[PDB]
């Protein structure tokens, strides 16, 4: 058992947990959150779009590790890293690599509102009713203290008052004054 | 108060608490879309 | 005594100057801790007083490597400065001295 | 909204 594990110097920010990604419901809720952190922390963030499944160390080892080492490059200049990962739907899905990303957990406080969200997306997402509520339940079955940042706020500004201030408390933790 | 606290126990704290919490949340579902569809 | 204090006290100030000259150095590599540790009086600490402590699942932005038994780096926490990080072979040395 | 808003404060402050 090694006591120290080579992690990046600035942890990559990940947004997840509303429900299963790969849908019009969960992704378009997160796409509003990537827009807020783009211009609020402009010049001190690196926001990327993730394609290959990084829960593997499908894709081979080389195509994933060359993207993991790109996250290793984005920790060298001591700035924020943000990931648009499209298959991450579990806390322990990213527990075996050497990244340890920031688990921002979007919390839908009421499970009945999700399937009302589902019937607002037309009949395309109305064919995918109970399949989204599975990992919407399983992430709600996971303990909230295992996560990092919890967002239970319906309005934009109240989910974003936590989403800006927590990492601003995290930036001053990483960076000391002169 | 007497005409309330009889029927206030029945169904009227469970009808108004939810539909003002789901009202925030129905807008709490649509506001992440409309800031993610434009920019 | 007097012949033992000529070299032991000139090593504490020389390791203190290396400790002051590494706070402005950029962060090389950060580690994830698995166990807990606090500084003790007999840990062969180079500058007695400026060592840092970590519990299980903490983060250490290591600046540089002082020797084979102590690293130099800071705790990821508001206001915390640099400090003496015990190396994994120093963490290998401390447990076997608890048996011998 | 008194038993909710300051419970959003009890999470952030710790």
């Amino acid at each position: 058992v090694p006591p120290y594990d080579v992690v990046p110097s600035m942890r990559p920010i990940i947004l997840v947990g509303p429900s299963l990604k790969g849908y019009e419901v969960t992704d378009m809720m997160q796409k509003a959150l990537f827009d807020f952190l783009k211009h609020l922390f402009d010049g001190r963030i690196s926001i990327t779009r993730v394609t290959a499944d990084i829960s593997l160390a499908r894709s081979s080892l080389a195509e994933v590790q060359s993207e993991i080492e790109r996250i290793f490059e984005l920790a060298r200049t001591l700035q924020l890293v943000a990931l648009d990962a499209d298959t991450i739907n579990h806390p322990a899905q990213l527990s075996k690599t050497s990244l340890a990303p920031i688990i921002v957990y979007i919390k839908i406080t009421s499970p009945k509102v999700l399937q009302r969200l589902i019937k607002s997306r037309g009949k395309s997402q109305s064919k995918h009713l109970n399949v989204q509520i599975a990992a919407s339940e399983k992430l709600a079955q996971c303990p909230p203290e295992m996560f990092d940042i919890i967002l239970d706020e319906n309005q934009l500004e109240d989910a974003c008052e936590h989403l800006a201030e927590y990492l601003e408390a995290y930036w001053k933790a990483t960076h000391p004054p002169s | 108060t007497k005409e309330r606290e009889k029927a206030k126990s029945r169904g009227t704290f469970q009808k108004l608490r939810e539909k003002q919490q789901l009202e925030e949340d129905l807008r709490g579902y649509m506001s992440w879309i409309t800031q993610g569809e434009v920019m | 005594q007097g012949p033992h204090m000529a070299l032991r006290k000139e090593a504490e100030r020389q390791a203190l100057a290396q400790l002051e000259k590494a706070k402005t150095k950029p962060v090389a590599f950060a580690v994830r801790t698995n166990v807990g540790y606090n500084p003790s009086p007999g840990d062969e600490v180079p500058v007695e007083g400026v060592a840092i402590t970590f519990e299980p699942k903490d983060f250490l932005h290591i600046k540089e490597k002082y020797n084979n038994d102590w690293w130099i780096g800071r705790l990821v926490k508001e206001g915390c400065e640099v400090g003496f990080i015990p190396s994994p072979v120093k963490l290998d040395s401390l447990r076997l001295l608890q048996e011998q | 909204q008194k038993a909710k808003a300051e419970e959003r404060k009890r999470r952030k402050m710790s």
